[PDB]
């Protein structure tokens, strides 16, 4: 075999690739590898079998960095994955993790801001990020919209978002709802005091339209815009990423049809290298976990790609996933996005397991509470606040959330509304 | 973890 | 109960909490300096303590994450020595907002902002029990 | 249920939805299809199991046209399966048709130029048309790309093509590849006095570089360009035909990265409902299919994905895979291109499965032939013309395609020297 | 008959009209029918003979989709009504109706804001709006427009608007107008703390002059703008529709050069045609009517294509005028404007009629007032707001209308002298 | 007469630390500078645009504490913002955000960027009302020894 080299010893320049195959029947590890692998040649240099699974093995890929075209995210995942999931020779592959060189990842702008820089813009430090969904999810006329918008951000909430099937409808059009959401905005920043946000869709159908809609966000002096990056394209991601570096907006990104792909154990690509694809390409935020009930999902694979796509330097971990010690040199970090179901009492939970550099979001659209959707969002904010005082006194949250929520109701009658 | 004999036959050839 | 929009100003962390004490004060500074981070204080009147757009006037293309009265005024080893510095600062700007901020040192970055004294002079904030009626 | 609605009767504007779900062991069918479902709500108005499979459901869904924005493949997908195969109650989903009303596909513009004016632009009829993958793959240089492109077409092949992952890279820059291909195209028109072309790769990092790369395309006067749809993006998609449409360029489309959502049969997204998202966003071409050995797959599918890319009008025909009549109302049809290793001797198979409206592509760069790129080129025309005409007298191919491809060589030394 | 098809049944993207044709003697009315129908082919699908009327018959002709270029208003009229109004073989011929199916509505954007969005823009709900013609028609300088214009919304006029004429003078240049009356609808926002407006007449010679004043009136931030299509054109109409969306202003319709194509009964069109083709171009408002004395014309005919001009689903009732079932697709509805000599004790007929969705015009410059333009208005805003108070109440206008005015009178000085 | 500042010197810091400081940071380091009486602050020569601060959010935070120094003072207060770039292109774009933002000065490394990228970003200040702050990066390398080189004297001149 040419391309199974095992002897190889990757450069400092490769691009590595993790994939867990299993191969038909009568097919050896080593053949089934180096058909995955095959001067500009890509080589398996390593097959590791995974201990508790039936004719599964991890194959280690190294790819010359002359192979991809400079800070084009697009041309990587083109490259990786293009042909390679279609092979016969293989019952089921799925790509567990890439190793982006540095090399490689000084040739991308990365994420506009980043988290730190968008922590200095919105003046918010030492908690973690509130965001609500506007619902219904359709039918909302731009005006009630903005209402609705305003009710939620007067409360002590610091996003709003546009649901993600919501562009510009006959019910709804994109300029209409993005005037409404600012003089929204703009009220409850004048109330409040506080620096207030709305990711305002700008996913369209053409590149120029979604930059025509972000040029709108920008003449409205808004702070911030979403973009859905796996049904939009990574082509528009970056496009809509380099805009928002050089007009000073920041870029929420939502994951949709990611399960579509990152779903199923045997086939597909896990959502820690569409993460890292993402911090490559640009975006500040990241819907990166559904908290219905509770988080979903292993937490160390969480952990993982969380730290992942926040940390600067994340050593090889296999528990939690880790297949390559990843350096990041420098670019900015993702925010990652928890959204779903928080209910109050479970705001423990998240907090102690993402700190404080994490968005909160309540897709629910919360209106759990009977007072109304500005003290739900009161009763959200002070129970975060309360959770993250606690945890910085020294509690153990794990086992004192239910403590804390406890004593921030008994002085607060809007969360008191909220923890029945 | 148990490896299957064709995953333990693959590891002695990678040893050899 | 409804959310009262009249005089409900807030200042981000720990802003929604009852008015912090000394010890609880004490406590956030000595979980600033766990942490490996410098301490200190910021101050500001009513007239420059809220987000404004008064600058806005002179900008063109865009004012996109512009906004004014972000930074305050600057006024640091452990929690005592920070509550005697808020002390020194309330006696001498007694109708000004005091917020401890906190920095790394090595990332050289803003970590931390709290707002730990509202003057008892200024009535455009609410209380625990007035933000709803 | 609310969400489902066995009565109901689907409007003339619903766009209809065909799943094929299994749901976790205890959850009823009519559950799991209220699921997927849930004046703006989608509803289940149809259940059917699937004879012969275990706990398998196709669930109909009727989404009402105002939930969707005008011409936007993006918005499409994202409102039909943003987030719906991440739901723990099912065990696996796959989307298997749409049904894209009249009046949605009348906001869509469709193919810049479509099948005819293809033809009547390339001024070839009555035969399908024929193409090569310049290989190797990666690692020549502008220069030698050029000589293999003009080569190859010399010889009687009507189109070249970039390799999938070839963009931009240290060893070939796309300008001087654009340059050197202008000039071996122009070349191989003057020798042959036959309209030639190459698929140029447009798929770049930003959308701006992408149109760059068209426009550059346009200034050469050359023909033809292509992208990488399923990487690149819908939204950038959709930019480059419509800039297509308005500079008179063709568009050829590639499916990179289609195995990772399209091969499972249980999870995923069927390749149809990809050929119609792509016939609605743009292109003229779509690599359809792999001849490895032969045309993989189950005929009839392909059979079908090829006609509902096709045709103006095709009935529903659950024998082929068409769960829904689909009127496309004049929208330009899409040329499939099937691709792989096409040897001379399978000619006459797919010549018959496919006729004359299709392009066959020789992606394994030929080079088979003993004498050389041109000759071999030459075999294959001769090879495809003979077939042709042998197909027009009334011969049946599937039965006599030996005996046409030995009376096409006595005659001919080029197809001699492949034939053996 | 080639183009008479009785037994045809017309598809459900047909666009179909409805001719009342009067021929020549001798000529049957199928021949007629089938001269005007005359897989491309219009057909003669349905005649009727009008009962009560001298040899005058409905012809239904049925149109292909394929017919119209997407969009354009323009090409619909050439395709219907180009050259069929001058065949000898009809005495007297008169469009009535048309069907545009939902397939061609969805190629159209449609009015820019429409009347839900106007109400929200403007803030201003359960009531009819107010609007008045600056008098003297011209002659007057731009200062002394403006000071007129102040004056009559001061007193609580939603609405002032240019006259049809002025466009354009020696006596008043466009800009001047523009400047002078964006103070005095400043002057009066300011004053009453209501919204105002004020139409500016943007029709001009050529398509960039109309532009570049809709341009200055979007630079000036006023809210709303005025065209005459019918003597600007379709084509001019839909580009100042699609700037209006694009730039989020209001467009006011005037209907300038009707009555010489929708006056006579036995040819020409019918203004309902007319009507939805500027529903279809784009217009917020449209002249509808005038009320000399009181409403003029048939109610039912003016009722019918007040519907069909405003709600979204108008079902076929021959009472009214309506030939055929138009379903609008969502598209946003345009808002009738009645204008003329609007007394203050005819406002209970029409607050009647219309309802809240419609623009009472003061056409006739008011004035009628002894003590100024600004108490006439308010005597006029009084009176309307009383009527619609009473109309919320139960009561029924068409009985109680005088007694409803004296009791609004009995409270308001500037009724009192208004009402004598 | 465009500062107002007549009879005396003028004074500038160098915000310190040279590098690793945020962009928020120093904005603050430069409105407490500048509000206790300073005419002008200064990027670091080597400060133009790095992973740790990009040249915008610096731009912004330094024209929002030159504004509230302004308002606190009531003296007009400026800020040298390293306008030196890779490309001529990119240099005339942070001039232009320079212009957008109302900021009444920037700085250009002349013998670093070149003559040609100078006499550019000299053309543009004088037509947008910019004040231009040069600084001498490398010169030592050429008016250093007495015996080879140019004096800085031709460098002054040119």
């Amino acid at each position: 075999l040419t391309y199974y080299t095992p002897d190889y010893q990757p450069k400092d320049t490769d691009i590595l690739a993790a994939f867990r195959m299993t191969p038909q029947p009568g097919v050896p590890p080593e053949e089934a590898g180096a058909a995955v692998a095959a001067r500009y040649k890509g080589r398996c240099y390593d097959i590791e079998p995974v201990p508790g699974e039936e004719n599964q093995y991890i194959a280690y890929i190294a790819y010359p960095l002359d192979l991809f075209e400079e800070g084009s995210v697009t041309n990587l995942f083109t490259s990786i994955v293009g042909n390679v999931f279609g092979f016969k020779a293989l019952r089921a592959l799925r790509l567990e993790d890439l190793r982006i060189p540095p090399a490689y990842v000084k040739t991308f702008q990365g994420p506009p801001h980043g988290i730190q820089v968008e922590r200095d813009k919105l003046n918010k430090y030492g908690r973690g990020l509130l965001g609500c969904t506007i619902k219904p999810k359709l039918g909302l006329s731009a005006k009630n919209y903005g209402r609705a918008v305003y009710e939620c951000l007067r409360g002590g909430l610091d996003f709003t978002k546009d649901d993600e099937n919501v562009n510009s409808q006959p019910f709804m059009r994109w300029r209409d709802r993005f005037l409404f959401v600012a003089e929204a905005i703009y009220k409850s920043q004048a109330e409040t005091g506080e620096i207030k946000g709305h990711y305002l869709n700008a996913t369209a159908a053409t590149a120029e339209e979604m930059l025509k809609r972000a040029e709108c966000a920008k003449d409205l002096g808004v702070p911030i815009i979403m973009h859905d990056y796996l049904t939009g394209g990574f082509t528009a991601n970056t496009s809509l990423a380099h805009y928002c570096r050089d007009n000073g907006l920041l870029l929420h990104i939502h994951r949709a049809m990611h399960a579509v792909i990152d779903r199923q154990r045997n086939h597909g690509i896990h959502f820690r290298v569409l993460a890292k694809a993402l911090r490559l390409s640009g975006g500040d935020h990241l819907h990166s976990g559904t908290v219905v009930g509770k988080l979903e999902g292993e937490r160390e694979v969480t952990l993982g790609f969380v730290d992942l796509m926040r940390d600067d330097y994340i050593e090889k971990d296999r528990s939690r996933g880790i297949y390559f010690t990843q350096d990041w040199v420098s670019l900015p970090g993702t925010m990652p996005v928890a959204s779903g179901g928080i209910h109050v009492w479970h705001m423990p939970a998240l907090v102690e397991i993402f700190g404080d550099d994490a968005c909160l979001q309540f897709g629910g659209g919360t209106l759990g509470h009977p007072w109304g959707n500005a003290p739900g969002a009161a009763a959200n904010r002070v129970a975060l606040e309360a959770c993250t005082q606690a945890r910085n006194e020294g509690r153990d949250l794990a086992r004192e959330g239910g403590d804390v929520i406890r004593a921030a109701c008994k002085w607060s009658p809007e969360l008191a509304a909220a923890c029945e | 973890g148990g490896l299957s004999a064709e995953q333990r036959e693959f590891l002695e050839r990678k040893a050899r | 109960q409804v959310w009262t929009p009249l005089n409900n100003k807030f200042f981000e962390t720990f802003s929604y909490l009852p008015p912090m004490t000394d010890a609880e004060i004490s406590r956030q500074v000595d979980y600033i300096v766990s942490n490996g981070w410098t301490p200190c204080l910021e101050f500001a009147g009513a007239e420059s303590a809220y987000t404004s757009n008064e600058n806005c006037v002179r900008m063109q293309n865009t004012t996109c994450l512009y906004y004014d009265n972000r930074y305050w005024t600057m006024w640091c080893t452990d929690g005592g020595q920070v509550l005697r510095e808020v002390q020194a600062c309330r006696r001498a700007f007694p109708d000004a907002y005091i917020r401890v901020v906190g920095f790394d040192p090595v990332r050289q970055v803003q970590v931390s902002g709290f707002l730990v004294n509202r003057p008892a002079s200024v009535r455009d904030y609410q209380g625990p029990s007035t933000r709803s009626v």
